RNA sequence: GUGAACCGGAUUGCCGUCAGGAAAUUAGGUGCGCUUAGCAGUAUUCCCCACGCUGUGGG
C-alpha cells in the first residue's frame, strides 16, 4: 500500500517483497526492512545474492550503487530466460 | 524432517532432460546460467513457502547436483559412512586402507561450497564397488548442519562401527 | 610499518576463517579484515600523551 | 564496596607458564581440560614491570611479608577443550631432533579491589587510593607474561571488559561448565561474549555494571537488553567511568 | 505553445521471452500512470535524479495532457506508437532512465503552433468515448429468477443504436449533433474499430487498527474501469478560429483523463 | 582474615639436499502431442461533483 504498488528500480508494479536485513524473523517485523519490486528485479536481485555471504544486510535498491549491475542483470534475464521452463513445472 | 522428504520425492520425479541439465552445470554457481536457476526454483521454492526448515539454497543446489550425476537410489540405512566402512574392510592394511581414509577424512577441512569434488570421488568408488542403495535424505540433513561437531562426530563413529564388524 | 613503545601483535584480525566468495580474493580480503582490525585498535586503546604513526 | 573487573583476552600460539616437565599449565573444569595461566604469573607479570610505576605505592595494593593486600586475582581459565601440540625443531652447524611444545587458547580472566582496606592502607589517603585502582586497571589490561615470547611473539590486545561493584564476590567461572564449540556464523570470542551474556542475564531474573569494547566491535548481549549499564569505547574512557562512580575523580 | 512527443514500442519478436513493455500495455491505469511520472516537481528532479525513491502523486506537477496509442506499422518489424499533447515540456529521460527495455527506439519531441484560418479543409483522427448517463432501474441476483428492487440508478452506459440503422450513421449523427458547438462540420466520417477497454486500480481499504496506533494497516484492493471505444477518421472544415483552438487541447469528449480525447490534424 | 598470609620454571635450536602412475576399450538397438475456440451490431460502465428530471467536468 505504501509504495503505491510501483517497483522501486523500475517502477511497474509491486508484487513482491525483498527484505534489506533480517535482523529480526517471523515474530517482530517493521516494514522499513521490506520494500517493493516486481517480478525481474526479484529475481536479479535473488541471483546476486547467491554467494555473497552478506548474511544480515542485504541489497538496497534505493542505494544508486547497484543500480547499473541490476539493469544488466535484467538485460540478462530478458536475454536468456524461457518462459516455457517456468511453467509447467517440471 | 518434512519438507526434505518432499524435496528427495521431487528429485525423484525427475525425468531425463532435467538430470541432463543439472549435470551439465556441475562444478558452477547457479547465479551464471539462468534456466539452472528457473528449474531449481520450480522444484524448491513452494517448499521454502509452505515449509520454514526447507534445505537452504547452497545445500539444496548442491545435493541437486550430485543426485543428477549419480542417480543413487532412495534407502533407509545405506548411509554414506556405512557403506564406507563395509567398503574399507576388503583392501589391503598395509597401502590402500591410508589412501582410502585420508580421502575420507579431507572432508572434515572443507566448506560446502568446497565439497561437491570430494563427494564425486567417493560416490565414484561406491559406483565402482557396485552399490545401488544410498541414504540421501541423511546426507542432506547432516549438510545442513556439517559445521557441527557432533555431526562429523558421529560421522565418523557409524563409520568406525561399520568398519569394525 | 609501525612505531610504538609497547608491542602490540595484531593476529587476532583472522580470528574468524576467512570464506572465499565469488566477488574477491583471498588477499584483498585478508588485508581488509587486517585493515578492520586496526582501525578498531586505533580507535580503542590510544593515549594522547604518546601518540602512534606509519 | 569491592570493584570487580570481568576480562575476555585471545591469545596466539605461545606458552608463557609451563610446569617442570615443559607442559602448558591446565587445570580441570566441565568434565574436560582446561587452559591454565597462573595467578602467580599475572602477579610478578603486571608487578614489577615499567608501565604500572606512574605511604607507598605498590604495597598496599600487592604484598610483602601482615601486610593485608587488598587485590585478589584468580586463575585464568581456557573457554573451549585444551589443545597442545609438539613441534619439532632441529640444529644446525653451517659449515637429531628434539621437541618444543605449544598451545592456543582464549581465557577468561577475573579481578576483585578492596576499597575499604586500599582507604585503610593508605592512612587515610582516598586520591591516592583511587589513583592506584586506575594504574592497576591500565597495567593489566596491558600486560602479558614475558614467557617464550623471542620465538612466539604473543602480544594479543584484549577484546572486552565489564566492571562490577557487587556486594560479595562472585566470578562467571560457571559460565563456561560447556566447552564452547565454533560455528560457521561465528568464532570463538563471539560465542564465549555471548556465553558471558547469558550468565549476567540470569541471576537478577532469578547491581550495575560498566562495559567496554574497543570500538564497540563486539557488542554485550546478542538483543537490546540493559545487562551493562553503559557501553563506552575507550580504555580511558572505562577508567574514568570507575573512578566517577567511586566518587566524584578526575583521571 | 504545445508539446507533441512520440514513443516506440517493439510488441513482437520471441514470445518466450521477457517483455515488460508489451506486459505495460495491457492496463490503461498503468499506461497513464507511467505518462504521468514524466513531469517531476522542481524539487523532486533535485532530490533523486536517479528515479529510486518511492513514487508519490503528491511530488510532481498537474497538467491535463491527452494520448493517444496506434499500431499496425510494418516495415517488417512491428511498432507500437503512443502519441503524447501536454501544455509543459515532457521529461522523457526521467520517466524511463530505468526502463529502456520498453521501447525500441529512443523518445523525440517537437514543438506545435498550429494557426488556422476559417473554412479550411482539415484531416482528423479521433476516438471518440461513446458513453450516455442514463436512468437505470436495479437487477439483482439472477438466481435463476430475477429480482427487481425499487432503487433507480444513474449510472453512465455506452450509446446504443437501434435495429434498424448502421454504426456508422449514429456514430456520425453522435458527432454531429456536438460539432456546432465545439467549431466544426463534418463531410464524411466512417468507423474504423470500435470496442471496449480494461483497467485496473490500486484503492487503500482499511483492515485493523495499529496496537501502536497512528493510523490503520490498510491492504489494496481492486475496482475495476471499463469504458466503450470508438475510432473514427474523417475531414471536417473549421468555423471558428479561437474556437477550434478552443476544441483543441481541452478535449471532445469524456474520460480524458485516460486518453479519450486527442485530435491528429492534418491540412489535407 | 583459613597448614593460612608474602610467591613468574626462565634463558638456546633450518627437517636442507633423491623420484612420469603407465600401458588398451562404440553406450548402440524402437516411439504422431492428437481430436477446439469472433476482441464485437448494442440494451447496466467501478466511483465522485454540479445543474435539470439527459448534457458538461474529475478519477
Ligand atoms: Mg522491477
Amino acid at each position: 500500500v505504501m509504495d503505491h504498488a510501483a517497483c522501486m528500480v523500475c517502477k511497474a508494479p509491486a508484487t513482491t517483497v525483498q527484505h534489506v536485513n533480517y535482523r529480526r524473523a517471523g515474530g517482530k517485523e517493521i516494514p522499513e526492512d521490506l520494500r517493493a519490486l516486481c517480478r525481474l528485479c526479484h529475481d536479479a536481485c535473488t541471483m546476486l545474492e547467491y554467494g555473497s555471504g552478506m548474511t544480515t544486510n542485504r541489497i538496497d535498491p534505493c542505494d544508486p550503487i547497484w543500480r547499473e549491475r541490476i539493469l544488466a542483470k535484467r538485460k540478462e534475464i530478458v536475454e536468456f530466460r524461457s518462459r516455457g521452463q517456468r511453467f509447467r513445472k517440471m | 524432517n518434512r519438507g526434505t522428504v518432499d524435496f528427495i520425492a521431487s528429485l525423484e520425479n525427475l525425468k531425463e532432460g532435467d538430470l541432463g541439465i543439472l549435470r551439465k552445470l556441475r562444478g558452477a554457481r547457479l547465479d551464471e546460467k539462468l534456466p539452472g536457476f528457473d528449474l531449481f526454483s520450480a522444484l524448491w521454492w513452494p517448499l521454502r513457502q509452505k515449509n520454514q526448515r526447507a534445505p537452504k539454497r547452497e545445500v539444496a543446489w548442491l545435493i541437486a547436483k550430485l543426485f543428477a550425476e549419480f542417480r543413487f537410489e532412495q534407502r533407509e540405512g545405506a548411509t554414506l559412512p556405512i557403506l564406507m566402512g563395509g567398503i574399507c574392510r576388503k583392501l589391503e592394511p598395509k597401502k590402500e586402507l591410508p589412501r582410502v581414509l585420508a580421502r575420507f577424512d579431507q572432508l572434515a577441512s572443507l566448506d560446502i561450497m568446497q565439497m561437491e569434488e570430494p563427494l564425486s570421488v567417493i560416490m565414484g568408488i561406491l559406483r565402482k564397488h557396485q552399490q545401488v542403495c544410498l541414504d540421501w535424505v541423511g546426507l542432506t540433513d547432516v549438510l545442513s548442519f556439517w559445521e557441527q561437531e557432533p555431526v562429523k562426530r558421529e560421522w565418523s563413529d557409524s563409520f568406525i562401527k561399520a568398519y569394525k564388524i | 610499518v609501525e612505531f610504538k613503545n609497547s608491542p602490540i601483535s595484531y593476529a587476532n584480525a583472522f580470528v574468524r576463517p576467512v570464506s572465499v566468495v565469488k566477488e574477491s580474493d583471498l588477499v584483498e580480503q585478508s588485508i581488509g579484515q587486517l585493515s578492520n582490525y586496526v582501525n578498531d585498535i586505533r580507535l580503542g586503546y590510544y593515549d594522547e600523551q604518546s601518540p602512534v604513526i606509519g | 564496596m569491592l570493584i570487580e573487573i570481568h576480562m575476555i583476552q585471545n591469545h596466539s600460539p605461545a606458552n608463557l607458564n609451563r610446569d617442570d616437565l615443559g607442559a602448558p599449565k591446565t587445570c580441570y573444569f566441565g568434565g574436560v581440560l582446561r587452559s591454565r595461566i597462573s595467578s602467580q604469573c599475572i602477579k610478578r607479570s603486571i608487578r614489577t614491570s615499567n608501565d604500572f610505576k606512574a605511604l607507598a605505592p605498590d604495597i598496599a595494593l600487592c604484598g610483602r611479608m601482615t601486610v593485608e593486600a587488598a587485590l585478589q586475582v584468580a586463575h585464568a581459565i581456557s573457554t573451549h577443550i585444551a589443545r597442545p601440540e609438539i613441534d619439532y625443531f632441529v640444529a644446525a652447524d653451517d659449515v637429531h631432533i628434539g621437541e618444543s611444545m605449544f598451545a592456543s587458547a582464549c581465557f577468561y580472566k577475573y579481578f576483585s579491589i578492596d576499597w575499604e582496606q586500599l582507604v585503610k592502607n593508605l592512612k587515610g589517603d582516598t586520591n591516592l587510593a583511587a589513583h592506584t585502582v586506575g594504574a592497576f586497571l591500565l597495567a593489566a589490561a596491558k600486560t602479558n607474561p614475558s614467557g617464550k615470547q623471542n620465538s612466539f611473539a604473543a602480544h594479543n590486545y584484549p577484546d572486552g571488559i565489564l566492571v562490577e561493584f557487587k556486594n560479595s564476590p562472585i566470578s562467571y567461572a560457571n559460565a563456561f561448565v560447556r566447552p564452547v564449540s565454533v560455528v560457521k556464523e561465528s568464532d570463538l570470542v563471539e560465542q564465549s561474549i555471548g556465553q558471558l551474556s547469558n550468565y549476567v542475564n540470569d541471576i537478577r531474573l532469578g547491581v550495575i555494571g560498566f562495559w567496554f569494547s574497543p570500538n564497540n566491535r563486539y557488542p554485550l548481549g546478542y538483543k537490546h537488553s540493559k545487562l551493562a549499564s553503559r557501553n563506552i569505547g575507550n580504555l580511558n574512557e572505562l577508567v574514568g567511568a570507575v573512578l566517577d562512580y567511586i566518587g566524584g575523580f578526575k583521571w | 505553445m504545445i508539446y507533441l512527443s512520440r514513443l516506440l514500442i517493439d510488441t513482437g519478436g520471441n514470445p518466450d521471452r521477457p517483455r515488460p513493455g508489451r506486459k505495460w500495455l495491457d492496463n490503461i491505469y498503468n499506461v497513464h500512470r507511467r505518462l504521468s511520472m514524466a513531469f517531476p516537481s522542481g524539487l523532486r528532479r533535485e532530490q533523486d535524479p536517479h528515479f529510486l525513491k518511492p513514487f508519490s502523486p503528491n511530488d510532481f506537477q498537474k497538467t491535463p495532457f491527452l494520448f493517444r496509442v496506434d499500431n499496425n506499422i510494418d516495415g517488417n518489424d512491428k511498432r507500437a506508437i503512443i502519441i503524447v499533447q501536454s501544455v509543459l515540456e515532457p521529461d522523457w529521460d526521467y520517466c524511463f532512465q530505468n526502463a529502456l527495455d520498453f521501447l525500441a527506439a529512443p523518445p523525440e519531441t517537437k514543438e506545435y503552433n498550429p494557426e488556422f484560418k476559417a473554412g479550411q479543409l482539415l484531416r482528423f483522427r479521433l476516438r471518440v468515448n461513446a458513453s450516455v448517463r442514463r436512468h437505470i432501474p436495479e437487477m439483482v441476483q439472477q438466481d435463476g429468477q430475477t429480482i427487481e428492487t425499487g432503487k433507480i440508478l444513474h449510472k453512465r452506459v455506452s450509446l446504443t443504436w437501434d435495429a434498424s440503422s448502421t454504426p456508422d450513421q449514429a456514430l456520425a449523427d453522435w458527432l454531429a449533433a456536438k460539432s456546432p458547438k465545439l467549431g466544426f462540420t463534418l463531410q464524411r466520417c466512417e468507423l474504423l474499430q470500435l470496442g471496449w477497454v480494461y483497467g485496473s486500480k490500486p484503492e487503500p481499504k482499511n483492515v485493523k487498527v495499529k496496537e501502536q496506533g497512528q493510523g490503520y494497516w490498510r491492504e489494496h484492493k481492486y475496482n475495476p474501469l471499463r469504458f466503450r471505444a470508438a475510432l473514427l477518421e474523417g475531414v471536417l472544415e473549421v468555423d471558428d478560429p479561437k474556437l477550434f483552438l478552443k476544441t483543441l487541447s481541452s478535449g471532445i469528449g469524456k474520460a480524458k483523463s485516460f486518453g479519450f480525447g486527442l485530435l491528429s490534424v492534418l491540412p489535407i
